């Protein structure tokens, strides 16, 4: 499509063109709004619910963040500068307050404050209008006061509008003035042309004038509420209400009683529609909501201890700053699966005689109230008292609580994505495999009959060769003697292959325990082939096999290698993962969504599906960018091309065009410059990724007739080149700049007698800013080009191996969970100590005697057989073993005292759950 | 590692259910066949034996009061079928353990060494883990003899 | 278009159930098929009614199921073709809306949206808003759709509504 | 081939009635409650959940004796059940607007006794 070549030749980040709402430059009034807006809403807000704080990158902040916001949103919105090239070029603007996550939630929250002032701007609009519209009547007839319906839409009205912050204070404020002129605005639209519900019935009948008589304006109540107290004296009047109501009585309201119903509804309404009162009611709630929930006759069966509800399946007075994590997410999914209906309120419930337990009615109750003993005053009292009760039980209660269930639900869905987040940079944070690369990627299937599939992989990731070994899942050391033959078999073909390729590394999937096993073969082949010396050490590594059987399923797997079987394709990718997880990852996701196929938080799909893709692929741009991309070795090596598109400023469109224009012309990256000269690259583009792109100038070598910048290859920007050459002639001490360079790089150890803090100041005088954090980056990667600071890998500890293995984690492996096992023998030590059985996840329980049963057991073998399935709850797990205890005995199962089922809700409401299985057995 | 069911049929692109119970679109040749099970084993929570075709309720999991046919089987789901339902074509997937109820001595030559056919020698046509039918060289007859009576001839 | 008519029903009953409860079972069996079904002729079923008799069970040769043909008055929400009727928005984004009336689903589409709305993709909650901004259509929101197309589908209708004509929106 | 444009209906509905929204709700949760107090009840259809919140959420009038009232005010008027009903469960504000919701309306009745007819309905409505 046209959109695609538009935005190939656009001169802007791929990322900002294609954000929804174009970005465009920002006043500095207009930044200034946003950063405080931006600060006071992402980072000066606490959740309502208990959210711990997600920030991984240091190794809250106060109003200086505002001006380090301010330079982000002119570094974006102005100089069209991308977050990654913020926070590896920019960071003596945004840092400390600032990092690259946190310039993602101001360019976030950026877009946020532009679509609100767009809103803005469209009811400043409709205000006007309305106001011209609404002064139409009064211009043709001055002398004849407005009527009591015809409200002034008063510049009161306009800065209220104008000083909305949020947008539910605008819809509060669009809510207010639907109220008055909603009924007008078709006249308002058809008059602007040319020239170019329950509350209209009390409108028409004129009840609105008998609303206007109980005492107080909507505002003046609003403000009294705000206050707390009497700011105004309700004014009283001398006929009783039904004595005004009979004046009003009519057709449509024949009883006085209707009339006072109806202006009674008028004045309810007009006070849940007062913008101050929603404010106000809205903070009560943030300060005073709490949670209930009662199960359903579904719930009440279904919710049983192993239910992710049954902590909550009963909550009574919880206040919502209780929730924690995904707590409410969880409350909210088992509402939607009918287990449970939620309610949220500002009074107790069921907590009758607790001190000061008069509900918020009660407390504004005085705040529209005149302190009188005359009748009259008492039945305008009585209207009042009932015209408030319905404003706030009809509309206030109802429309507040549904907006704190669903900013709770909100931050609950952003827990749920930053863990998701979290997981994926400690994913991608892991550095290629560096031996004490040739990598032997093993792959198995948990079928005894399937083979083993071994593929080996150069230091490129390019499969040479591969090994099939029909039975190795087979032991060594089983009795029977042919299955012993074709282990040894296996096992000297695969010496044979080992003592031949000499791979650096070997990676075995863990697929299951049998990995273990695959690991102890493999290591002791190693072990014999350095016990004799013929070949060096050769590492051996577990390595989870998500990413290779994603890869596996993958249809780019098979048409890069359709002969290669399925287990060979994933013992690749394995290999390929250990050689390089950053670029495993981004290949193994391609763009048809592969992502989401990992599994990142056990409720991951519950959340935003674009928020979460918007996190993940911002951890892989901050990664790529901190790592690297090289163009040279992504042409030769097509598999790794998947990094340009995460390179800052160029993405996936421009990332293929270059690709495209080199491979057409037959060349390389020589230089950064060629960016421009030969890929026509705009200047903008090129300023935010010609940091991120390396060229292996090495790796050219002399065959690039064309001048060769060592630079190139190094983070330093080609801005700062000449700031790197003066760095190195200072270095040497010089009394020209290539030969200082080279010099400097093959003995950077002068680099450290340099005094950048002169240059620093030499910079600043000359017109530079504060570049001492640049100049430290200049020094440092003159002393290592593109060191990589990713974290060294590690072989996994126990708990890892045990949750790959047996694919188990502490929440759904804990100890009192119900689980079923069977039994594979008896444990002896004639005597006996108890039974032995194997879990489907791989785990080995076993059952002691004493608790094989409620009484005593003479024989386990009458009471259990081999094969027969018992129910068990765990006592004690031994990961580093892959063990476990387990009882089966009935009164454990039953668990009256409830001593293994999980902890419950503080708020638990045992009385509701007492009564309700109680009148279930009745 | 994941089987489906195909639910809907389209002239270029295939919805397919998965055991997860999520729709994923495939293509023709993308999407291979697999032979269904027509003998399988499974749990349910009842602790009761489970077969194909077997009406059962859904009382806890993905889908609640829900009623279904058991159409395909594995280790730890089960495809269930109906005809009110919109969804999914009216196939869904379910956990088995959620879902609820709602030859060697064949062709060798025997002497039968006690009874009454005791002498008698024969050729096993058929023989069940404890009874085994023998075709009588000599009667023109096939008899049943239990296992425990035969002696096999060697040559 | 909510109704109630009066409808025939044959039921098989399995000669377990010829106990004592037999026409407590055959109604309760009644119950459990009608209702919920939505046919071409009569629409959706919302719920039934009364059973008005139960004709005499008839048992068939060769097998011992009993044939049961059961009247009954129901309820029933057949729509048709250029009727406006309330709806209840359920999900708004920019190919259309969509709305709920009873069990029908209906939506409304860019065309039938009248000239003056206009997509928003900006707006969080997408939106249907002229210049004006006089009328906002959300989600939750009640609206009056003229019916234009009907379909059966796997034995459950839907329903496509519009709103082209006069006055049609909220209110 | 069957709409309120052309009026032509199935003899199943020529023979039958029309039901409106008020009552059908009052109906639908008269059964709901009934099936509660019943025990050991098939869990109900979640489509009747779905038509019975949508139904009190638009239920027009709140009593029995309402919709009663209004029933026999219709039921005065020389009008057909679907017209009544349709008139009735939208409850149009205007003549105009009922007569733009329904093509049939117009050119049947005149404007002023259509006017009265609707004005009636909202004072029925509480």
């Amino acid at each position: 499509t046209d959109q695609d070549n538009e935005i190939r030749a656009t001169d802007l980040p791929e990322r900002f063109q294609l954000r929804s709402i174009p970005v465009k430059g920002a006043e500095d009034d207009e930044l200034e709004e946003e950063a405080d807006w931006i600060y006071r809403n992402a980072f000066a807000t606490p959740t309502i619910s208990l959210q711990e704080s997600c920030d991984y990158l240091d190794r809250r902040k106060g109003p200086s963040t505002i001006q380090k916001i301010k330079e982000a949103l002119g570094f974006m919105r102005n100089q069209h500068f991308e977050v990654p090239f913020i926070a590896f070029y920019r960071k003596e603007y945004v840092e400390p307050e600032l990092h690259i996550n946190d310039l993602w939630r101001v360019w976030q929250w950026d877009e946020k404050w532009t679509q609100l002032r767009i809103r803005k701007e469209n009811l400043t609009r409709l205000f006007e209008k309305m106001q011209a519209y609404q002064y139409e009547q009064i211009s043709a007839d001055p002398d004849k006061p407005l009527a009591d319906g015809i409200r002034a839409l008063d510049t009161t009205d306009m800065e209220r509008l104008k000083d909305v912050q949020s947008m539910d204070e605008l819809k509060d404020v669009y809510n207010h003035f639907l109220l008055y002129y909603g009924r007008d605005i078709p006249k308002m639209q058809n008059a602007a042309k040319a020239s170019r519900d329950m509350y209209t019935i009390c409108q028409s009948a004129g009840l609105d004038g008998l609303a206007k008589k109980f005492g107080l304006t909507p505002e003046q109540f609003g403000e009294n509420l705000r206050d707390s107290y009497q700011r105004h004296e309700t004014e009283q009047f001398p006929a009783e209400p039904l004595e005004l109501a009979k004046d009003y009585v009519c057709s449509q309201f024949p009883t006085p009683e209707a009339v006072l119903e109806g202006a009674r509804y008028m004045v309810a309404l007009q006070i849940a529609r007062e913008p101050l009162v929603r404010q106000v009611l809205r903070q009560t709630f943030q300060e005073r909501a709490k949670l209930n929930i009662t199960p359903t006759k579904k719930g009440r069966k279904d919710v049983d201890e192993a239910h992710y509800a049954y902590s909550f399946k009963y909550l009574k007075n919880k206040p919502v700053k209780e929730l924690r994590d995904d707590q409410f997410l969880k409350i909210c999914l088992a509402e939607d699966e009918g287990l449970l209906t939620t309610d949220i309120s500002i009074d107790l419930k069921g907590v009758e005689g607790y001190g000061n337990d008069q509900t918020y009615f009660e407390e504004i109750k005085q705040f529209y109230y005149r302190d009188e003993f005359s009748h009259q005053v008492q039945e305008w009292n009585r209207q009042r008292t009932m015209a408030i009760e319905r404003a706030l039980q009809q509309f206030l209660y109802v429309q507040m609580a549904k907006e704190l269930k669903n900013k709770l639900l909100a931050e609950a869905k952003e827990y749920v994505i930053k863990a998701c987040s979290r997981k994926l940079y400690n994913w991608l944070r892991v550095a290629p495999y560096r031996p004490d690369i040739r990598v032997l990627g093993i792959a198995f299937s948990s079928a005894r009959d399937h083979p083993v599939f071994c593929a080996l992989v150069n230091g490129e990731g390019e499969v040479t060769d591969f090994l099939r070994l029909p039975h190795f899942t087979k032991r060594r050391t089983a009795w029977r003697e042919e299955e012993r033959e074709k282990k040894a078999q296996d096992i000297e073909t695969l010496k044979k292959f080992l003592l031949n390729k000499k791979p650096h590394v070997v990676t075995v999937a863990g697929e299951n325990r049998d990995a273990q096993m695959l690991i102890e073969d493999v290591k002791r082949i190693v072990h014999e082939l350095d016990q004799g010396q013929q070949l060096s050490s050769i590492g051996v590594e577990l390595v989870d096999n998500e990413l290779a059987i994603l890869y596996m399923n993958s249809k780019k797997s098979e048409a890069e290698f359709r002969d290669y079987p399925p287990v060979l394709r994933q013992a690749v990718s394995l290999a390929r993962r250990i050689q390089d997880p950053l670029i495993e990852f981004a290949q193994v996701c391609s763009s048809d969504e592969d992502i989401l196929c990992l599994k990142f938080h056990p409720l991951q799909e519950h959340v935003v599906k674009e928020e979460l893709l918007n996190a993940l692929y911002c951890e892989f741009i901050n990664r790529v960018n901190e790592v690297g991309v090289d163009v040279n070795r992504a042409i030769a090596h097509p598999y790794s091309q998947a990094l340009i598109q995460y390179v800052c400023g160029l993405g996936p469109r421009k990332g293929t065009h270059l690709l495209k224009i080199l491979k057409q012309n037959n060349t390389r990256l020589e230089s950064r410059t060629q960016l421009v000269t030969m890929c026509h690259m705009g200047p903008k583009v090129f300023m935010n990724c010609a940091g991120f792109l390396k060229i292996d100038t090495a790796s050219l070598g002399d065959s690039t007739d064309s001048y060769i910048e060592v630079l190139d290859g190094s983070r330093v920007h080609p801005e700062t080149y000449e700031w790197a050459r003066k760095m190195a002639v200072d270095a040497l001490e010089y009394d020209n700049p290539a030969g200082a360079l080279e010099e400097i790089l093959e003995n950077p150890e002068r680099l450290k007698d340099l005094d950048l803090d002169a240059f620093a100041e030499e910079l600043e005088r000359q017109g530079y800013g504060d570049k001492h954090i640049t100049l430290y980056d200049i020094r440092a990667e003159l002393s290592c080009r593109y060191k990589d600071l990713r974290t060294a890998y590690r072989s996994p500890n126990t708990e890892e191996i045990f949750n790959m293995l047996t694919k188990e984690t502490p929440e759904t492996f804990y100890i009192g969970k119900l689980i079923i096992c069977n039994v594979t023998g008896i444990a002896h030590r004639g005597q006996a100590i108890g039974v032995k059985t194997r879990l489907d996840n791989g785990v080995t329980g076993f059952i002691p005697t004493k608790f094989l049963s409620d009484k005593v057991v003479k024989r386990p073998e009458e009471r259990v057989k081999v094969g027969m399935t018992v129910h068990c709850r765990i006592m004690k797990i031994d990961i580093e073993k892959f063990s476990a205890d387990l009882t089966c005995r009935t009164s454990d199962l039953m668990d009256r005292n409830n001593e293994w089922k999980l902890p419950k809700d503080t708020y638990y409401d045992f009385d509701a759950e007492a009564a309700d299985h109680k009148q279930e057995e009745d | 590692q994941t089987v489906g069911v195909i639910v809907r049929l389209e002239r270029e692109t295939f919805q397919v259910l998965n055991m997860y119970g999520k729709v994923v679109t495939v293509r023709h040749q993308a999407v291979t066949r697999k032979k269904d099970n027509r003998f399988a084993v499974a749990l349910d929570s009842e602790q009761n034996n489970i077969h194909v075709k077997d009406i059962v309720k859904v009382i806890d999991g993905p889908h609640s009061g829900r009623e279904g046919e058991i159409r395909h089987l594995f280790r730890s789901f089960a495809f269930l079928h109906c005809k009110k339902l919109v969804e999914n074509g009216g196939m869904f997937v379910c956990k088995t353990r959620h879902l609820v109820l709602a030859n060697e001595l064949i062709g060798q030559t025997v002497r039968i060494s006690q009874g009454p056919y005791k002498g008698y020698i024969g050729v096993v046509k058929d023989a069940t883990e404890s009874t085994a039918r023998v075709e009588l060289h000599s009667t023109c007859q096939t008899i049943s003899v239990d296992r425990q009576r035969l002696t096999t001839v060697g040559s | 278009m909510f109704y109630h008519i009066s409808l025939e029903h044959e039921i098989l009953l399995h000669p377990r159930y010829f106990g004592p409860n037999l026409l407590n079972t055959v109604k309760q069996k009644l119950f459990t098929e009608v209702e919920g079904t939505c046919t071409g002729k009569y629409g959706f079923v919302i719920a039934v009614t009364t059973i008005d008799n139960i004709g005499a069970g008839v048992i068939q040769p060769g097998r011992g199921f009993v044939l049961y043909p059961v009247k009954y008055k129901a309820i029933v929400f057949r729509p048709f073709k250029g009727e406006v009727v309330d709806a209840v928005v359920t999900q708004v984004n920019k190919v259309g809306l969509f709305t709920e009336i009873g069990p029908m689903s209906c939506f409304i589409s860019r065309h039938s949206i009248p000239s003056e709305m206009e997509f928003d993709p900006n707006s969080n909650p997408p939106c249907y808003k002229t210049m004006d901004e006089d009328i906002v259509i959300q989600q939750d929101d009640e609206i009056r759709l003229k019916i234009v197309g009907t379909r059966v589908d796997k034995n459950d209708i839907f329903a496509i509504g519009s709103l082209m004509d006069d006055y049609l929106g909220l209110v | 081939e069957e709409d309120a444009s052309q009026l032509i209906f199935p003899k199943e509905f020529e023979t039958a009635e029309t039901l409106l929204n008020s009552e059908v709700h009052m109906l639908l949760e008269h059964r709901k409650q009934q099936n509660e107090s019943a025990e050991d009840e098939q869990e109900l259809s979640e489509v009747f959940m779905k038509t019975l919140n949508y139904t009190a959420r638009f239920s027009r009038f709140k009593n029995r004796e309402t919709i009663a009232s209004v029933r026999s005010l219709l039921l005065q008027k020389k009008l057909h059940k679907f017209e009544l009903a349709c008139l009735a469960n939208l409850c149009p504000e205007t003549a105009e607007e009922s007569k733009a919701l329904i093509p049939s309306l117009e050119g049947r009745f005149e404007d002023e006794e259509l006017q009265q007819i609707l004005d009636d309905i909202q004072t029925k409505r509480s």
